RNA sequence: GCAGUCAAGCGUUCAUAGCGACAUUGCUUUUUGAUUCUUCGAUGUCGGCUCUUCCUAUCAUACCGAAGCAGAAUUCGGUAAGCGUUGGAUUGUUCACCCACUAAUAGGGAACGUGAGCUGGGUUUAGACCGUCGUGAGACAGGUUAGUUUUACCCUACUGAUGAAUGUUACCGCAAUAGUAAUUGAACUUAGUACGAGAGGAACAGUUCAUUCGGAUAAUUGGUUUUUGCGGCUGUCUGAUCA
């Protein structure tokens, strides 16, 4: 079993569950459903959408989990 | 070179209609000729 | 004169009246094909629609293309607890047909099947089995008289049972009664299993087992009056036609000077009952049980129950039969699952299933969701909760 | 001997099968009359693996490699990626490769020291060409067609190609790949020679409508 | 799904009418094929039989080079706009309809074919699969 | 139109495997004539679209018999109307003729099925043009252009839907009668085997898909949007911010 990622907003998609598209240059898109799919055939830019993970990401919105510290440290000597 | 190819397409059996009491053969039109065989029905 | 162009009609014709039918519990018309050498059993069993979600399966088909793959399937999920017994019922043969010597009613009766001998309960006395009762009172001369009246005479012997509604999200309280062949040795046996099993449970698994096939039947959909079109699946004239449009141009010849019973007409669609065969059961759940929907595969602590419960129904606390495809009648509905008639070889009804994955997302729109421990992992904390 | 053989009822070979030096793939949706030619002249030399590639029966043409590398598209799963982890020796080299090209046996062309490929082909996949399979690459073309794979069958001792080429395009590349190119026809007069049969040092296998005269200029130039 | 094809299609939806003008894939000549029969079709009052991904169908060319045109040729199906559900779970769908013409046999005219390629028409025609560039 | 009977010539030898002339005996009312019984205080006068049903004189689909049937591919005949018989270019067309798919593109009937079911291209009022005819008004079943398609609410039939009266009321069943449904094709394998001097080239059993038809269902995909649910935009009105 495989779990592939959306394309447009960057959700996981669970098998049997939104559409595909194979663009004429030879590159596959998913989507997890018609309102990422409708804002891709009317141009939009994902990083612009406040819900998505793309926006999200590049604008630090609710970065305290990736911004803490975590141990992470060695050493052997021989 | 030659023997190869089958040529064939047209159909190998076909119809013809023909009036019994006075001797003349059907045309896909309403044409209904005057051939007592030989040459013309061959055409 | 002759039709012009030849094509096949439109509907089925054994499949009249289209007349909406006589309760919303079907009638099983047919029972399965008895053996004697065989111990007792139940041939079918009542349960409550609940909803659909999808299974993801590893297909084990040799010669097909899909052979050792994945593939995704609709399922039915139809809630299913226990029934209870609470009678006999024997049948005499005749030269006219099939006929019931006598029945055998337990000594104790649940309120919610009381309910089912009323129209009005809150104003009633409640005075039903108060007199009957009573023949229990004494050691049992009135009682196993009528038993071994039904061991002497009667071919076969049907059990009466009921559903535990209760214990079910639905509003109503009056239980569904119903009669139940046993295929069982010697009408003897038969009868001293029903003595044993008076006010006793009977769960789901004890009949069902998995990759069973097994028919469904049920009172279908409903939609009230309808048109020619949509009733019948006949053409619609064009767009140019004076008074109507979604109808049948000619009715009928002049002669015979009578509309025919054959030809299409405005009427009732939908609330037949309707029998449909060999749906593969895929999953007997149990109800005691926090691992559910949980697999081989999966290993999450899940039930079936999708997110914010299944749509006009609830949650499912209970067993069930979770069993491929589709099937007659809307949720909520009184459904009765029966043993399949013949030996079924084919090649199909015979490979065994095993599950990768069952969805439980919400059925509400377009759920994204799981569980809600993967909903707040994948946001992380918001304005509200942690 | 070059083994004739049908796939259900197809002569195109190079298709449903991909044959090496040190392992050799077939097709899953096969007759006994397929592997016959397989395993009979081969015996207990080399491992004869079973699989498919993408979900499909057209391994021939998703694969391409030699005896140290097997190249193939990013669809392949878990489950046929761990089958050959276990099924081929220790020597070869597999690796998923990511360009949205093509399918990968009509773009790559190649055997032990020099490899063909599609002139397309970007500069990040084509270091993984030569990394995992240790084969100098070079860009070429068969008389005018990119797609090289299914128009020329090629082995270390020489190569068939496509039958409408010149005199200077076959000897042109005799100083890139150092062997004798012959130009021919297979399978009844097809054009597409590199999917319709496949070769290697012991055999050559290649479809039952090939004739006598055809089947006289495969045998020689091979050197079997 | 037939006439020399190697395999049994599963059935995908129909998005190609008679009367459709798909793109030509291959590059032997014509630009776009003018479908005006469907090879295996069954028949309906009224319905108009219609191709799919992977159909072998009769076709003219409309526009192209003047070798090609004026006869009734056969021709296959190589992408699809009506989207289809596929066994494995997903509905996809690529950017237009193009086929690529070939002869009743069932083997390629054209050298190469540009674009991508349905991986259903792929299996079944393996002289498609030759000349394919991309397979999905 | 359809069927026997006799069999001329054919079918390298050979009347009757099969083509089959002319004669002689019939059936049909899907042709056209012949007649004028019914209707002139009016039975809507072409074709197409739509839709049911019936006939067999069976194109296909099941099982058979014959062959001048090696195989393959055919031809002739028997039971059988259970089940199917298409998409298009030109023409108002019936009819006709072509292109294409197909297992097959069989023939007919039901007031030359069917206009208070449609359409109105055609015919067949009045306007108008040409050609020929006529001194002229005008004729032409010759060509061409534009020309109102009304009413159901009654009884019956068909479809669905209630319902008095068999001590009251409730629950669980029986089954007389009536209806009834599934259909055809590909691939792999059998096998380049049977058969044949070669060329060519099967089938039963098995596996897998699909065509037409039918009954459900709404996990998913798609469609629908007065959830006037959320968001945006124009013009104007509430002094402005909000609403
Ligand atoms: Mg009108
Ligand atoms: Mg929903
Ligand atoms: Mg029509
Ligand atoms: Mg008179
Ligand atoms: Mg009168
Ligand atoms: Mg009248
Ligand atoms: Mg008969
Ligand atoms: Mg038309
Ligand atoms: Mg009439
Ligand atoms: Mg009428
Ligand atoms: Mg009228
Ligand atoms: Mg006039
Ligand atoms: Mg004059
Ligand atoms: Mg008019």
């Amino acid at each position: 079993m495989k779990v592939e990622i959306d394309s447009f907003s960057g959700a996981k998609i669970y098998p049997g569950r939104g559409t595909l598209f194979v663009r004429g240059d030879s590159k596959i898109f998913r989507f997890q459903n018609s309102k990422s799919a409708s804002l891709f055939k009317q141009r939009k830019n994902p990083r612009r959408i406040a819900w998505t993970v793309l926006f999200r990401k590049h604008h630090k919105k609710g970065i305290t989990e990736e911004v803490a510290k975590k141990r992470s440290r060695k050493t052997v000597k021989a | 070179k030659l023997t190869v190819d089958i040529t064939q397409g047209i159909p190998r059996e076909a119809n013809i209609s023909f009036c019994r009491n006075c001797e003349r053969f059907l045309q896909p039109p309403g044409q209904w000729i005057r051939a007592e065989l030989e040459s013309r029905e061959l055409l | 004169s002759h039709r012009k162009y030849e094509a096949p009609r439109h509907g089925h014709l054994g499949f009249l009246p289209r007349k909406r039918a006589a309760s919303i519990r079907a009638r099983v018309k047919a029972f399965p094909k008895d053996d004697r050498s065989k111990p007792v059993a139940l041939t079918s069993f009542l349960g409550y629609k609940a909803g659909m979600t999808t299974i993801v399966r590893d297909l084990d088909r040799p010669g097909s293309k899909f052979h050792k793959r994945e593939v995704v399937e609709a399922v039915t999920v139809v809630d299913t607890p226990p029934v209870v017994v609470v009678g006999v019922v024997g049948y005499v043969e005749t030269p006219r047909g099939l006929r019931s010597l006598t029945t055998v009613w337990a000594e104790h009766l649940s309120d919610e099947v009381k309910r089912r001998f009323y129209k009005n309960w809150y104003k009633s006395k409640k005075k039903a089995f108060t007199k009957y009762s009573a023949k229990y009172a004494q050691d049992g001369a009135g009682i196993e008289r009528e038993l071994a009246r039904i061991k002497k005479y009667a071919s076969v012997v049907r059990v009466l049972v009921h559903t535990q509604i209760r214990k079910t999200p639905l509003a109503q309280k009056k239980a569904h009664l119903a009669e139940i062949q046993l295929n069982g040795g010697s009408i003897s046996e038969k009868v001293d299993w029903a003595r044993e099993h008076f006010e006793k449970t009977v769960a789901v698994d004890s009949v069902f087992e998995q990759n069973e096939m097994i028919d469904a039947i049920a009172v279908t959909k409903g939609h009230g009056f309808e048109g020619v079109t949509h009733r019948w699946g006949t053409k619609k004239l064009p767009r140019k036609t004076h008074r109507g449009l979604r109808k049948v141009a000619c009715i009928g010849a002049w002669h015979p000077a009578h509309v025919m019973w054959s030809v299409a007409r405005a009427g009732q669609r939908g609330y037949h009952s309707r029998t449909s065969i060999n749906h593969k059961i895929y999953r007997v759940g149990k109800g005691d049980d926090e691992a559910n929907g949980a697999t081989s595969f999966d290993r999450t602590k899940k039930t079936i129950t999708p997110m914010g419960g299944f749509v006009h129904y609830g949650e499912i606390k209970n067993d069930f039969i979770m069993v491929k495809g589709c099937i007659p009648g809307n949720r909520k509905r009184i459904v009765t699952l029966r043993k399949s008639l013949y030996t079924n070889t084919s090649r199909k009804a015979l490979e065994e299933v095993s599950l990768k994955w069952i969805d439980t997302a919400s059925k509400f729109g377009k759920g994204r969701f799981q569980t809600p421990a993967e909903k707040h992992a994948f946001m992380g904390t918001l304005k509200k909760d942690l | 001997m070059a083994t004739r053989t049908q796939f259900e009822n197809s002569n195109e070979i190079g298709v449903f099968s991909k044959l090496t030096n040190t392992y050799c793939l077939v097709a899953v949706g096969g007759s006994e009359n397929f592997y016959s030619a397989f395993e009979a002249e081969l015996g207990d030399a080399i491992p004869i693996v079973h699989t498919t590639i993408a979900g499909t029966r057209i391994i021939g043409r998703m694969t391409a490699g030699n005896r140290r590398g097997l190249l193939v598209p990013t669809q392949t799963t878990d489950q046929e990626l761990q089958h050959l982890r276990n099924s081929l020796p220790d020597s070869v080299k597999i690796q998923r490769v990511e360009e949205r090209l093509s399918a990968l046996g009509n773009v790559i062309c190649c055997n032990d020291y020099v490899a063909l490929v599609h002139p397309d082909i970007d500069r990040e996949t084509e270091e993984l060409i030569s990394d995992v399979l240790g084969v100098e690459v070079f860009r070429q073309t068969i008389s005018g067609n990119i797609l090289v794979g299914s128009y020329c069958s090629l082995s270390n001792q020489g190569g068939l190609v496509h039958p409408q080429t010149s005199v200077q395009d076959q000897e042109e590349l005799s100083s890139l790949l150092q062997v004798p190119l012959v130009a021919g026809t297979v399978n009844r007069g097809s054009s597409v020679v590199g999917a319709g049969m496949v070769v290697n040092d012991y055999l050559a296998v290649t479809g039952l409508d090939t004739t006598a005269p055809e089947l006289s200029v495969i045998e020689s130039i091979f050197r079997l | 799904s037939g006439n020399g094809a190697q395999g049994t299609k599963f059935r995908i939806s129909l998005g190609l009418p008679v009367g459709a003008i798909m793109n030509c894939a291959d590059n032997s000549g014509a630009r776009n094929l003018y479908i005006i029969a469907v090879k295996g079709s069954g028949s309906r009052l009224n319905r108009l039989p219609a191709a799919s991904l992977g159909d072998m169908v009769m076709a003219t060319v409309k526009k192209g080079k003047p070798e090609l045109r004026k006869k009734v040729m056969p021709a296959i199906v190589v992408r699809q706009a009506k989207s289809w559900r596929r066994r494995d779970g997903v509905f996809l769908y690529f950017e237009d309809n193009a086929g690529v013409i070939a002869n009743p046999k069932g083997e390629m005219k054209g050298s190469a074919i540009t674009g991508p390629v349905g991986k259903e028409c792929a299996d079944l025609w393996p002289r498609v699969a030759s000349n394919s560039g991309v397979v999905v």
